[PDB]
């Protein structure tokens, strides 16, 4: 529902690997999932040409 | 002088919170502006708290002074430290 | 059929047991108490 | 104070022939605009069955056959009612109907319409006189009507909604063929004999 | 009644599957180009004018050219020797042919004058697999095999070259 | 139903099944479909001969050029007054860019009031001559939307003595909007209208009435079909 | 339709809207009376739809005082008609002439395309005004650019249209530029030789 | 709230007579001049609590995506209440909530 | 202050392209065009939204 | 991808007012209508019209890939039959109260 501030409602996963995830914490967790490959595959080039200027 | 007059209600709470005095507004006021401007400020003990002007078509150069006012008038402080916090440090002596 | 636009009217149930109102290897399900009934 | 531009005082001595009016409004003179919906057709002319019969048109087109027959079957008409006594009366299939919360309705047959009433400022209908280029008031237009199917039951409705569902399945513009022999057989076979109308027209020309 | 089981939610989910298949969308769209895109893409812009006010007895002429109906035909192989035949994709995979039909259209010319025609081939358009307009649409699974086309491909594809 | 005597029984029927509004009896046994509300009144609907000769266009005021609006106009027209009732258009074009409509009214509320009662009352042969004088008030500029069909708009009459509806056909809309005279222009202002207009009521000549009466023999042939 | 002027910046917060084949921005009253519609009272009903509401009227306050100017329609189209990117020296009539075409058709294109129907783009315009404020005021957050629903996919359907619609124009002006060059010999073309 | 006028629907400027000293709203597209009621003429609010709850419509009972309370109606007494937080979306706006009654559907608050 | 700028207008006197200067002075609201052949001189009210091109288009207006 | 002119001849059959008719003062409390992005009119039961059009949608009157839309925050009624738009199947729950 419209303006839940629950924390089942804003991502928070009570479920264990063992015990299996909900459809709701599955699509969370597949979300900062995606945050953390988004975020390496582009902090990769920014790392690489400081490490070059440093070297130079 | 004109009949058009400048008055501004500022909020209490935060006044007393920034422990600021009418007066001290008042003399800033009258520094930044000479005589240019006529001042008058109600007391503390007011239920709301208002300071009035008056100047010595003039409504748009009112509107224009209104603005210059609320913009750059400066109480007191050092310009450029937007916000100040309270740190604890732990230190080995 | 429901698009991405108007699926911000509608209120979806997860499965067809959510319709109607201590295990430790079953899964959780939310209790969504926040509303005293819902349509 | 904006001063009258006009102060000439000239005056035309137009005078304009009036005929008496068949009926007069009572207690106030205020008249419904209403908007003709697609399945309502208005028909002035007194219903003839003689020519009605036989000027049924068929088409293949369900659709479009399906919509001729629900607008005249829905068209609103009226005929001279032959009287018992030997006079002659006007008789209409159309008739208003008003309900105990004050709404209005429109009934033809057996379908009801109902009304919905928009309250309208500074509308009225004027009569238009064009051998004198001038527009005659008639009277205050002070709400605007649109008409409304009762219910999904009405067989209007369904027929309309059969109409329209069915009128958008159909969709097929291209047309199947088959070839027999190679498509550029006619751009080669014309440019060959281009090129020999070619060669002839230049030895001609070297020839003149 | 009775209350419905996630068993028929499979059996529902499996009714769908059996109506829409897995490439639906790719057939669909390719099905609504060829009907009815092309033709109001010819239709946009129907007449093309030429106007030549002749004076060499003023004799204003207008000379212009309406676009008609498109007719389209299954994909087609023309040989060298010049003969032609049906085409299957499993040829025009193996011989590196194009699968693709003729496009005709309906020219229309007229000569105006104030004193003061037929299908034309425009191209070749390549066919997607198993929509209304190839060859392995209607054959059935017996023929499918004799055609060397696997049952289980779906289509969805265009074969260039 | 595609049967044409299948499509005339449905219209008899249809035609015969009309109840009449004096039956109360019969009026309470219809019943709403959807409201299931009990019918109240009825009234007949039907045509108008006497003014199907005449044509009849919706004019409406768009915007700042609402009469209830403007104050001091309407202050001076009267706070439904009989001069609005009773005003007149004047529609007077120099050119195709410049177009314009002029509005007149009876300043007087006794003169307008008179002419109101005399005109809303013509059922004899007899007419006075009353030589109403128009005061010109306003200019408007003004467009113009035209109906493809005929009856794509009507207004609707009524009759409590004879329970009748009477509806008349909309021919167009016009629109107006308040048109600022540019001061470069009131020379040639000055020059199209006027500061007054007489009309003068008379009764109408026979060779007009003839043709009126020939314009109504498409709808009513029975009762105005010349001999 | 930008909103020039930034929070206590800049002196007024000028509305101007961007117009296709025209050089320069407009401020959205002349527009308005270009349309039609020149007293400012009826352009504040087209924009906003409550009167209590005066911060609106505040925000609005500086575009009615610079259109102020202006106070005619035929002078606002001849406004719009000089900057319209067209050739110099065109004279005032042209001018007023390619204004009303430029504001007919390229002007929200999708709403209508026929004369005197500029009533629905005037309250359109009014909307999408009303839209910007009520983002500028704080009251609702600006578009999601992210959100899906407001997304669309092209399959093979669209993208082999946009295709055939500029392979068939290149045909149609090869079609003109051989029926061009064929005219001069005067033949009874085929006409099935012009088409590649 | 500012007034048009009443002739040519243009904004009526406020303007001052040196002679009758009287605040005047004066049209500039004509000669109209009408009397000002108040002397107030401008005010500017630098903290604003306008349009918190001014964002109410009078068919949010039938949104099915709002919760559902049982709070207590200060008018009627009914026993269903629907309830959502400031229309507003700034930073600094509260998380205070407003209840709407399904029979009277005024808006009022907790505290 | 007056402002000098260099346009590409034609004169309709000489013919001569790219020899149109205009001069406009937003403090008494007039606006200048010269031409650096003919000499001739053309004044024209201006207002606060006044380019040269308004001032070009008033030249046009006057001499037809 | 649909017509929208089947969808415009039951919003105007079913009391859709047009824009020409629409007052901003008179109208503060009717609701805008959009066909695709389009505005087109206004009505003022939005209640009645929407659950037509979505009575009128489940029985195939309208075609199914049709999205209606009522923003109640807003005072807005939405109408797509645009090409490109991507849906889901869901299963209806009966919500008529009466039944
Ligand atoms: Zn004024
Ligand atoms: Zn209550
Ligand atoms: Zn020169």
């Amino acid at each position: 529902t419209k303006d839940d501030f629950s924390p089942e409602s804003k991502g928070f996963v009570e479920n264990s690997y063992l015990r299996g995830l909900t459809p709701q914490e599955f699509f969370f967790h597949a979300m900062a999932g995606r945050e953390g490959l988004i975020d390496t595959a582009v902090k990769t080039a920014e790392t690489g040409y400081i490490q070059r200027r440093l070297v130079k | 002088q004109s009949p058009w007059l400048l008055r501004l209600e500022l909020d209490r709470a935060r006044m007393l919170d920034k422990q600021l005095t009418m007066n001290q507004v008042a003399d800033k006021i009258s520094e930044v502006f000479s005589d240019d401007l006529f001042v008058m400020w109600s007391e503390d003990n007011a239920d709301k708290l208002i300071i009035r002007c008056r100047v010595i078509e003039e409504d748009q150069m009112l509107k224009r002074i209104e603005a210059h006012m609320l913009d750059l008038i400066a109480l007191r402080g050092i310009p450029g430290i937007s916000k100040v916090y309270m740190v604890k440090h732990k230190v080995s002596v | 059929y429901v698009d991405g636009e108007e699926e911000e009217t509608i209120m979806i149930a997860m499965t067809p047991e959510d319709l109607q109102t201590n295990d430790t290897a079953k899964r959780i399900k939310p209790e969504m108490s926040t509303s005293s009934h819902h349509t | 104070h904006t001063k009258s531009v006009y102060d000439n005082g000239e005056t035309l001595d137009i005078s304009l022939p009036i005929h008496p009016k068949s009926h007069i409004p009572q207690g106030k003179q205020d008249r419904w605009v209403v908007k003709l919906p697609d399945f309502l057709d208005i028909n002035a002319e007194p219903f003839d069955p003689r020519p009605f019969e036989m000027n049924v048109k068929t088409h293949e087109d369900k659709n479009q056959e399906l919509l001729d027959k629900l607008i005249a079957v829905n068209t609103v008409r009226w005929r001279y009612a032959k009287s018992e006594t030997g006079g002659i009366f006007k008789e209409t299939n159309s008739q208003i109907i008003q309900w105990e919360d004050g709404t209005y309705s429109l009934r033809v047959g057996s379908e009801i319409f109902d009304m919905f009433t928009t309250n309208t400022d500074d509308n009225y209908l004027v009569s238009e006189h064009n051998e004198e280029g001038i527009l005659m008031t008639e009277s205050t237009l002070s709400k605007s009507v649109k008409l409304v199917p009762a219910s999904f039951q009405s067989t209007t409705h369904q027929k309309l909604a059969k109409a329209l569902s069915a009128k958008q399945k159909k969709e097929s513009y291209a047309r199947s063929v088959v070839t027999k022999e190679d498509p550029e057989e006619r751009q080669r076979r014309l440019e060959s004999q281009e090129n020999e109308r070619y060669r002839l027209e230049r030895r001609r020309k070297q020839a003149e | 009644d009775d209350t419905i089981t996630t068993e028929d939610c499979w059996t529902v989910i499996s009714a769908f599957f059996e109506e829409k298949g897995l490439v639906s969308q790719q057939l669909d769209s390719f099905d609504e180009f060829m009907e009815t895109s092309i033709q109001d893409l010819v239709w946009e812009e129907p007449r093309l004018i030429l106007d030549q006010p002749a004076q060499h007895d003023n004799i204003n002429k207008r000379y212009e050219i309406r676009f008609g109906k498109i007719y389209l035909s299954r994909p087609t192989m023309t040989e060298a020797d010049g003969t032609t035949h049906a085409m299957f994709p499993q040829e025009a995979r193996l011989r590196n042919l194009t699968y693709s039909s003729p496009v005709y259209l309906d020219m229309e010319k007229s000569m105006f004058t104030s004193i003061d025609g037929n299908k034309v081939h425009i191209g070749k358009v390549p066919i997607m697999l198993r929509s209304k307009f190839c060859s392995l649409r209607t054959l059935d699974e017996v023929d499918l095999y004799k055609m060397k086309e696997c049952p289980y491909d779906m289509g969805g594809y265009f074969v260039i070259n | 139903d595609t049967n044409p005597r299948s499509q005339l029984h449905s219209v008899e029927r249809t035609f015969d099944e009309v109840i009449d509004p004096r039956n109360k009896n019969r009026l309470q046994s219809l019943i709403h479909p959807r409201k299931k509300i009990k019918a109240v009144k009825a009234w007949h609907f039907f045509p108008d001969t006497s003014t199907f000769d005449q044509v009849f266009h919706s004019l409406k005021f768009v915007g700042s050029a609402s009469l209830s609006k403007d104050r001091p106009l309407n202050e001076q027209l009267g706070q439904v007054n009989a001069s609005i009732l009773t005003s007149l258009f004047k529609p007077i074009e120099i050119n195709p860019h410049n177009k314009w409509i002029s509005l007149y009214a009876v300043t007087d509320k006794l003169s307008a009031e008179s002419f109101r009662k005399s005109f809303n009352s013509i059922k004899d042969d007899n007419i006075v001559n009353r030589h109403v004088i128009y005061d010109h008030i306003k200019d408007f500029d003004q467009m113009f939307r035209g109906h493809k069909k005929l009856f794509e708009d009507f207004a609707i009459s009524f009759d409590d003595i004879s329970d009748r509806a009477f509806f008349v056909p909309i021919v167009g809309r016009l629109e107006l909007k308040k048109k600022r005279i540019v001061p470069g222009l009131v020379d040639m202002v000055n020059r199209t209208n006027y500061a007054h207009i007489r009309m003068d009521l008379r009764n109408p000549s026979t060779q007009e009435t003839a043709i009126r009466d020939s314009r109504r023999e498409q709808y009513d042939p029975v009762n105005y079909s010349s001999i | 339709i930008k909103l020039y002027g930034r929070e206590d910046k800049g002196t007024g917060r000028t509305i101007k809207a961007t117009l296709p084949y025209v050089k320069q921005d407009i401020p959205i009253v002349i527009v308005f009376r270009a349309l039609g519609v020149v007293p400012d009272g009826e352009i504040l009903q087209h924009i906003c739809y409550d009167e209590n509401d005066w911060q609106m009227l505040e925000m609005l306050k500086p575009c009615i005082e610079e259109g102020f100017v202006i106070q005619d329609k035929e002078v606002a189209l001849d406004f719009i008609g000089r900057r319209g990117s067209a050739a110099l020296g065109i004279r005032r009539e042209k001018r007023i002439q390619y204004a009303k075409d430029i504001l007919q058709k390229e002007l929200l294109p999708h709403i209508t395309q026929e004369e005197g129907f500029e009533t629905r783009k005037t309250f359109f315009l009014g909307y999408m005004v009303n839209r910007l404020l009520l983002c500028a005021l704080e009251r609702k957050d600006q578009d999601d650019r992210d959100h899906f629903g407001k997304k669309r996919l092209d399959l093979a359907g669209p993208l082999l249209a946009n295709l055939f619609r500029i392979l068939f124009r290149k045909l149609t002006r090869e079609i003109y530029r051989y029926m061009q060059r064929c005219i001069e010999t005067d033949r009874d073309f085929n006409l099935n030789l012009a088409v590649k | 709230s500012f007034r048009f006028c009443l002739e040519c629907n243009n904004m009526l400027y406020p303007k001052e007579d040196k002679e009758n000293q009287r605040l005047l709203y004066s049209c500039r597209n004509c000669d109209y001049t009408e009397l000002a009621e108040d002397p107030k003429v401008y005010r500017h609010e630098l903290i604003t609590n306008i349009g918190e709850t001014a964002g109410i419509v009078d068919d949010i009972g039938q949104d099915p995506t709002l919760p559902r309370s049982d709070k207590e109606c200060p008018e009627c007494h009914s026993r269903d209440c629907v309830f959502f937080q400031s229309q507003q979306r700034r930073k600094d706006t509260n998380m205070t909530l407003f209840y709407v009654c399904l029979n009277c559907k005024k808006t009022f608050r907790d505290e | 202050i007056k402002q000098k700028l260099e346009t590409q207008f034609t004169c309709l006197f000489c013919n001569h392209d790219n020899s149109v200067v205009c001069t406009l002075d937003k403090k008494n609201s007039i606006g200048l065009l010269e031409c650096k052949k003919c000499n001739l001189s053309f004044q024209a009210p201006i207002n606060s939204l006044s380019q040269p091109i308004d001032i070009y288009s008033d030249w046009i207006d006057a001499c037809e | 991808g649909s017509p929208s002119e089947p969808i415009i001849n039951f919003l105007e059959e079913w009391g859709m007012e047009p824009l020409e008719d629409y007052d901003p003062a008179q109208h503060t409390k009717s609701t805008r209508i959009f066909v695709n992005g389009v505005w087109t009119g206004i009505h003022r039961d939005p209640s009645m019209l929407v659950s037509t059009m979505r009575d009128l949608r489940r029985s195939g009157a309208i075609s199914p890939e049709v999205s209606i839309i009522r923003d109640i925050r807003e005072r807005e009624f939405k109408i797509f039959t645009d090409v490109g738009r991507v849906y889901r199947p869901l299963f209806i729950v009966e919500d008529d109260e009466s039944k």
